[PDB]
């Protein structure tokens, strides 16, 4: 139910003049209150307003705050860093090098409501103008098992900051106002207590499935849920669809049983996803398993016999930190019919990347992908062999399911190409996600197809811009063949037509 | 004082951008052109 | 872990003489620590030692202490009555009419360790010599709900019962001495306690899955586990074999994963029971599934499509409290090939019962049992058409899994028949449980078979008694056919040879 | 007397036993013969 934003993993990388960087940060984290990836506050210059940061309450990955000459950063209601991915493989939060030429950088970081970081540590360094950050006691927030990798360059050369209000215990505050007092909920509980209490009162002690704390003892009163949430409650595991009966020694259906999707327990899995028999929504079935459709449900089933190659996507498994398909990994897709993930075709493959020790890619090897008919995630094509006129290698591709989408939105992207036509003759369904066709200076026939009949969800949009103008293509005769103009065409030839 | 510029060997680190050196981390990163995101100016971004 | 015993459900029926009744009860509850069924202490007279009851620590069904004239029933270490089954549909513990003509009877019921009854109410009535038990504050022991309908009629006519020791709280005890004081773990608890408590202080609460109490404040500290016991840790559900990953939308393997067996969490399912992909040890796979042997274990596997019909046995489903297969229920066994449960054939079916409103059974309707090839439990045949010479309908029975046993011991009982041969031609395995063949006056061809070859679990026994003598069977020519192997025969004809 | 004989409308209740009437509970139970168990003396047990 909570508003949702993806996040950024650009790390210390900048996008454009610092203006454009700020615009991208605002655009992404505007009205966002749960960050599904990483929160990255970088290159934020002074005289720029970071008001929208107030909405953020939860971050799954790491939070980086670096290179900011802006004075205040209002992450006031952020309550949890789940540390599902680290910065430098060790830090769940890192506020680094937020300083200026005249030592006039970051000054205020009123994170009054942060109480827990499940996994990871934090690191502070080169914080010359940051005030009152020294006072913070991080033994409360961070789990004990990480206190070792915990780095701490708490030193202030300026030393011109208002101290902590008497309402702040142990003189620990994130700022000035007594509202910035560091509320503590970890060790100051009781011996019997294990959950993060409200206070040293053993009565005011919280559930284990509580994360930051609680407003009441029961699990519905948890501030943040530790693992899963079911509607308004928090659970270690989502309620099973069927429970064991100790008396009858048999299985019996659970009424409160719901399916497992992400960190949520939902009564129905999303349509493009797969349902496992255990009762959870999965993005891909493991090896020796395949996807079928049975009685309205796409389900994983164990296979003995034909099956197929695993055919993991780019960014997954073998291709862990692979930017594009190329000679080092092109052989693994020999007879792949379904792609368990994403495909990225980038110019670096054809040029070659010495830094990743990648040799150039022969264009002719792309034909290996002719056998692919299904892609479970998204297909991004930013480079293509100049000599070819269409996306010939995907002539037999039939469906893209959009389980994983580029930037959380796009399942098909074809950009920056010299192709005259698309040639996706066998394409029939884009289950979810938007389709961008842009920057293709010689492309013409893309505007004839009614993409809405290839879409499986109301709301999927198509953005077709910055290609060869339709009037110019009509003038040059680059239009669909006349024997086949009911629905459109992927190119000039009758075969490239669709309805025919 | 807070950034410098990268060596000649790091010509192709930024696919769509210019290389930066960050002095406090002693690390190297990218300044991407408008409309390109990622640590190495990898993918094109919506607008 | 703890020694178990099945239990009794005879209610207030008397089994033979008072001595025979006592002997059956002694056989049942000797050395027993966990009653998996009901604890029925009835018709136990004076000068009979009930000391073997001191070992009982847990009862899963109900406890019925009735019609006893014995002075003391030493249920000193009983801690929990789960109440999975109720007496008269409303009482978990019922102590009723324990007196004689001279109004002599039960005096001491020293249940100094009974702290909880999970489900069910309690009833005490017409016990005229019961001492000290009146003082017990059952509000600590019983659940809050069922407290609604608890029938307490305490009336010790004598009054010559010793008074509870002063140390007992609120003057409440189970008997004479500081020993038999009442122990409180519910009403004495702290404010807003999770479940129960070891002390009055707010820091003395128990974990919500502690049942009777706790030695400390942890889940491993519980005296009794509420729901599941994962090897000395009380838990709501056994650790799932696999865990969902919220970050990577895929399933992962749980190292702490654990199979379910009753209320216990076990690293491996027992021998004869079958494991589901859920990580649960069941006695029978559903009609949607079938049993097979993968990786050396029998597991449930989802059907290909054309599976075989599976039917619930006697005592379950539409056959809830049916004594035997009978003209009302025979229809539902038409095309079944596997029986999830038991099969009882009793003379009441052939004779007809007025009280269950059931007509007599047509004998040839038994013929619709020729389609049965597997029974997950036991086969109890106490009656058969007197003018048929073998068990015809069970000619195609192939396996008796014996996951459920009669009296907890027998998986095949053939009692009091005029059959001359067994005729169990297709039987190849009796997986577990002992076999009894008794009272069949005309039966031959029973000792010829090497029953050990049929058995699949070490320790299985054969008791063939009170049948037509082997010497008599051989004298007038009732020996296996010449074609039969030395391994034996089920009958006289050539098709009756074994294997 | 607290245990009596059942009325004639209860001849066939006890399959392998005799019928007894418990007055304190106003209910009809059975005294089973030797070697037989169950409320209505249904089953056969080895003594
Ligand atoms: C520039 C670039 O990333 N090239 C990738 C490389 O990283 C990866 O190791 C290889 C196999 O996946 O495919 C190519
Ligand atoms: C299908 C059917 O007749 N079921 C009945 C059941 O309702 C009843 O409780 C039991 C005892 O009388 O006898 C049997
Ligand atoms: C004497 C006896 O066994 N009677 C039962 C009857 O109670 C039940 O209703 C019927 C179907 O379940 O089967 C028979
Ligand atoms: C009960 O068990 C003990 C040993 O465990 C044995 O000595 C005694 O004879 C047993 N009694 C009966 C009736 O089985
Ligand atoms: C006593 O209360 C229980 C509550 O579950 C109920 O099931 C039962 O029927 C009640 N007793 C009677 C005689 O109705
Ligand atoms: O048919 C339901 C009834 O059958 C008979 C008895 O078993 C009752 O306890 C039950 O309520
Ligand atoms: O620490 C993780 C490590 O992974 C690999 C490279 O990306 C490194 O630059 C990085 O530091
Ligand atoms: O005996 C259990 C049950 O049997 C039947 C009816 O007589 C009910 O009133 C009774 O409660």
């Amino acid at each position: 139910e909570k508003k949702v934003c993806q996040g950024t993993s650009n790390k210390l990388t900048q996008l454009g003049t610092f203006e454009d960087h700020f615009l991208s940060l605002q655009r992404m984290f505007n009205n966002c209150e749960v960050v599904l990836g990483n929160l990255e506050i970088t290159y934020v210059q002074r005289n720029y307003d970071l008001s929208f940061l107030k909405t953020i309450q939860e971050v799954a990955g790491y939070v980086l705050i670096a290179l900011n000459t802006v004075e205040r950063i209002p992450l006031e209601n952020l309550q949890i860093i789940k540390g599902n991915m680290y910065y430098e493989n060790s830090y769940a939060l890192a506020v680094l090098s937020n300083y200026d030429a005249n030592k006039t950088g970051l000054k205020e970081l009123p994170m009054r409501n942060l109480q827990e970081i499940l996994h990871g540590a934090v690191r502070f360094s080169n914080n010359p103008a940051l005030c009152n950050v020294e006072s913070i006691q991080w033994r409360d927030i961070v789990s004990s098992d990480f206190l070792s990798n915990m780095s701490m360059d708490f030193q202030n050369h300026l030393g011109s900051c208002q101290k902590c209000d008497p309402s702040c215990p142990n003189g620990s505050c994130w700022g000035a106002g007594e509202e910035n007092c560091q509320k503590l909920t970890k060790i100051i509980c009781a011996q019997q207590c294990s959950g993060r209490c409200r206070g040293k009162s053993p009565s005011d002690c919280c559930h284990n499935q509580c994360a930051a704390g609680c407003t009441g003892p029961r699990e519905s009163d948890c501030l943040v849920c530790r693992k899963f949430r079911d509607e308004a409650t928090c659970k270690d595991t989502c309620p099973p669809l069927m429970l064991y009966n100790p008396t009858t020694y048999q299985m019996d259906v659970n009424p409160e049983g719901k399916y497992s999707f992400g960190a949520t327990c939902v009564k129905k899995c999303p349509r493009n996803y797969v349902v496992t028999d255990h009762g959870s929504c999965v993005r891909a079935c493991g090896a020796d398993s395949y996807e079928m459709e049975e009685d309205g449900v796409r389900k994983c089933k164990k296979c003995e016999g034909p099956c197929r190659k695993v055919c993991n996507g780019i960014g997954i498994g073998e291709f862990k930190d692979s930017l594009s398909i190329n000679a080092t990994n092109i052989k693994h897709f020999k007879n792949c019919t379904s792609i368990s993930g994403d495909l990225h075709i980038l110019p670096v493959a054809f040029r070659g990347d010495s830094f990743t020790h990648t040799p150039p890619l022969d264009p002719q090897e792309l034909d290996i992908l002719k056998t692919v008919k299904e892609i479970t995630g998204f297909l991004l094509i930013q480079a293509w062999p100049e000599n070819r006129t269409d996306l010939h290698a995907f002539e037999n591709l039939e469906i893209i399911r959009g389980r994983t989408k580029q930037h959380g939105q796009f399942s098909l992207a074809v950009v920056s190409l010299n192709i005259t036509s698309l040639g996706l003759r066998s394409l029939k369904e884009i289950s979810d996600g938007d389709v961008i066709i842009s920057g293709n200076k010689n492309l013409c026939y893309a505007n004839t197809i009614n993409w809405k009949k290839l879409f499986g969800t109301s709301g999927q949009k198509t953005k077709i811009i910055s290609n060869r103008g339709e009037n110019s293509c009509k003038a040059t005769g680059q239009v669909c063949h006349a024997l086949c103009s009911p629905e459109g065409c992927w190119g000039p030839e009758p075969r490239d037509c669709v309805s025919h | 004082v807070s950034i410098t510029k990268c060596s000649s060997d790091m010509n192709g680190y930024c696919l769509h951008g210019q290389c930066i050196y960050l002095v406090d981390m002693s690390q190297n990163y990218c300044r991407c052109e408008v409309g390109y995101t990622g640590v190495r100016c990898e993918h094109f971004f919506l607008t």
